[PDB]
RNA sequence: GCACGGAGGCGAAGAACCAUGGAUUUCCGAAUGAGAAUCUCUAACAAUUGCUUCGCGCAAUGAGGAACCCCGAGAACUGAAACAUCUCAGUAUCGGGAGGAACAGAAAACGCAAUGUGAUGUCGUUAGUAACCGCGAGUGAACGCGAUACAGCCCAAACC
RNA sequence: GCUUUACUGCAGGCUGUCGCUGAG
């Protein structure tokens, strides 16, 4: 909310948690808001994913302007137990991130593309 | 006195509980003739029926009944 | 007035209370009862 | 009318009686809470350091 | 665990009724009702219990005038005890 | 590198500034219209509740609880008394609020233990703190070789008898040496002079 | 039983008596299903909480105790030959709470200034010294030293 | 105990200022 300033259309977000998926199967991905504020800060991070149902907001809030001077893209989840469902954990997620995507590599790209192009 | 440990023991579950409501029922008799002044009491008694009961029901919680 | 059951219960027991000590007692303690209450001299609790 | 002997006839009211926590006639049977123990007041039992010399 | 009944009531206006009405008085446990006090009657001395009025009594016990049936005889009933 | 938890520290140096100071704004708002004590489910500041010994852990509590600000809220006198001893105004309690805040939330939890506890800002007439409270009878904290010190029957009460983080630090234990002459070991064995 | 009467009884089937352990242990009482001057009315952890199979299923709290102990609230008589700051005194008293002892405790210390000491209580001393004060009356430490007893460790974070 | 333009203070009322407190 506060840490949100554009909404990702829910077909968007679908496409987005799906490479997610892969990503975990075919490539890399960090669990987690500590070890995703590690990937953007060691430029790890390809992508990285905030949930917006996060309470509260202080563990999350710095992920956008940290991603910004860093380059690095990010999507945001609007449900914080789908986020971590597609990390492939049985409990909930309020950060990831595809630490070097995999068989997804393309679509994800295009997803950064999209969200990118949604200013 | 009459009535010993032993013999509470060698007493079935079943006849503890009839040897139980027999003492009692000469317990009430004796405070019966007593209530009516009877002089014909034997105080030991009255007071050893009292005991007797309280073995009986404590070997009855021993033994589990 | 008007005596509930617990009430009448500690008066049957102050007016037990008022008897004198047993004949018997003093031949078996070889020689008073303190606790003698008159219902006008003296005044109950409650 | 005179505040001492004649003033002593209206006395038949109940108020402290036997309490039910502490045995004392304490149980003011109007307020219910006896004076004694605090019973109807207070869980906790009524007792005041000034109900002794202060160094005892 | 009490016992209802503990004794007989024993004096001369008890006889009178024993006598003259066929009633059995006796001293009971102050927590017994009527109807507790018409069965163990019964269970104990074998009668039919008709009718018991009971009353708390000055000496911190309760009383109770139970009166048999025209089939049973309180004189009877009182003398084997 | 930087802990994600830094950024909540560094976010709440300044609590009037950037983000937070709009969450704060926002948040208040429900705050005014929750009770004295209101057991919440995440430390609204995780570094600082990991800090101080929070643990995502079963019999672990935290709760906000609020305290009106100011000078103590005191009767004047009904009887003599010299002019040094007239004062109403002026006078403040010697407990601080955090310590209050901690106490309340303790009585609303008659079966667990205070742990410590923290601030979470204020507006003009309240005061925040959140509260770290521990279960000291579910194992898994029976278990724990880091809080089930917290479990001993001597830490019954830990608050009331200012055992506490604040409670110890407002008896003026801090220093170790110059200052605490009136403080260690205790306030009422130095005759209650600090 | 105290308690030495009368009657009767128990004990060699080892009683009495003592030690330890067990049984029984009414009602009110924190008093907890609800109400009530110790009783009563129609299944009960009432109330507040943790966990939770989200069901009082598993648990906690409550109250007591000779004083001691810890955390809060805090006088006045009195002394100053009056009295206001000061003093009595952080005393009396009040609120909350622990234990068998509390509390304190491994230095953002000390500062005989050092090439020195080395967690914390307490006792002796330092000393009625330094310091406070209508600079009046009064108030009043500490470091150190000699003893007692000695004990030193765990998180948060980084990296996983 | 009581009084007052006795001494000294303390509630309370009025009023400025700071915080709550923000946009042009
Ligand atoms: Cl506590
Ligand atoms: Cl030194
Ligand atoms: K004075
Ligand atoms: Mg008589
Ligand atoms: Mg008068
Ligand atoms: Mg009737
Ligand atoms: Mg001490
Ligand atoms: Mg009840
Ligand atoms: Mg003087
Ligand atoms: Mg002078
Ligand atoms: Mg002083
Ligand atoms: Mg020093
Ligand atoms: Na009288
Ligand atoms: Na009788
Ligand atoms: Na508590
Ligand atoms: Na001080
Ligand atoms: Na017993
Ligand atoms: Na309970
Ligand atoms: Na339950
Ligand atoms: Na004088
Ligand atoms: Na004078
Ligand atoms: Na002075
Ligand atoms: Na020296
Ligand atoms: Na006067």
């Amino acid at each position: 909310p506060v840490y949100v300033d554009f909404d990702v259309p829910a077909d968007l977000e679908d496409d987005a948690l799906e490479a997610l998926e892969v990503a975990r199967d075919t490539g890399a991905v960090k669990k987690g808001t500590n070890e995703t504020t590690k990937s953007i800060e060691r430029g790890s991070a390809e992508l990285v994913f905030v949930a917006e149902d996060v309470q509260p907001e202080e563990i999350v809030m710095h992920i956008p302007e940290l991603a910004d001077e860093k380059g690095v893209p990010f999507i945001f989840v609007e449900q914080q137990d789908d986020l971590g469902h597609a990390a492939g954990l049985e409990v909930g997620s309020a950060a990831a991130a595809v630490t070097d995507a995999g068989a997804a590599a393309t679509v994800l790209e295009e997803i950064a593309d999209k969200v990118e192009e949604l200013r | 006195t009459v009535l010993h440990v032993q013999e509470i023991r060698d007493m079935t579950p079943a006849e503890r509980e009839a040897e139980l409501d027999d003492l009692k029922t000469e317990l009430l008799n004796a405070r019966a003739v007593q209530a009516a002044g009877g002089a014909p009491e034997n105080p030991g008694r009255i007071k050893e029926l009292r005991k007797a009961i309280a073995r009986i029901k404590t070997i009855q919680g021993e033994e589990g009944d | 007035g008007k005596k509930s059951k617990a009430t009448k219960k500690r008066l049957a027991k102050l007016d037990n209370q008022n008897s004198r000590v047993p004949a018997w007692v003093m031949l078996k303690t070889d020689e008073r009862n303190h606790k003698r209450r008159h219902w006008r001299r003296n005044d109950t609790d409650e | 009318t005179g505040a001492g002997t004649p003033s002593q006839g209206k006395k038949n009211t109940t108020t402290h009686t036997k309490c039910r926590r502490c045995g004392e006639k304490s149980y003011h049977t109007k307020k219910k809470v006896c004076s004694s123990c605090g019973f109807g007041k207070s869980a906790k039992r009524r007792d005041y350091e000034w109900q002794s010399k202060a160094g005892e | 665990s009490w016992d209802v009944i503990k004794h007989p009531h024993v004096t001369e206006k008890a006889m009178n009724d024993m006598d003259f009405q066929n009633k059995l008085q006796f001293a009971v446990d102050d927590r017994a009702s009527k109807g507790e006090v018409a069965d163990a009657v019964e269970e104990q001395y074998d009668v039919t219990v008709e009718q018991v009025n009971t009353q708390n009594t000055m000496d911190g016990e309760k009383k109770a005038v139970v009166r048999l049936s025209e089939d049973d005889d309180a004189q009877e009933v009182a003398s084997r005890i | 590198a930087r802990s994600a938890y830094s950024y909540i520290r560094e976010a709440w140096k300044r609590p009037k500034e950037g983000q937070i100071a709009e969450l704060m704004w926002h948040r208040m708002q429900e705050w005014r219209n929750e009770p004295a004590v209101v057991r919440i489910e995440r430390p609204t500041r995780l570094d600082r509740a990991r800090s101080l010994g929070y643990k995502a852990k079963q019999g672990i509590i935290v709760v906000r609880v609020a305290i009106r600000k100011g000078s103590s809220r005191r009767t004047r006198f009904n009887k003599g008394r010299r002019s040094k001893r007239m004062m109403v105004n002026r006078i403040t309690r010697k407990k601080n609020i955090q310590r209050i805040a901690e106490e309340r939330a303790n009585r609303k939890f008659p079966n667990l233990r205070v742990l410590n506890s923290y601030s979470v800002g204020e507006d003009g007439r309240h005061k925040w703190h959140e509260v770290i409270l521990i279960d000291p009878d579910h194992p898994a904290i029976k278990s724990d070789d880091q809080l089930s010190w917290i479990s001993r029957t001597r830490h019954r009460l830990r608050t009331f008898r200012g055992l506490t983080s604040a409670g110890r630090r407002c008896r003026g234990l801090r220093g170790q040496g110059k200052g605490s002459e009136k403080v260690r070991p205790s306030l009422r064995v130095n005759g209650a002079k600090a």
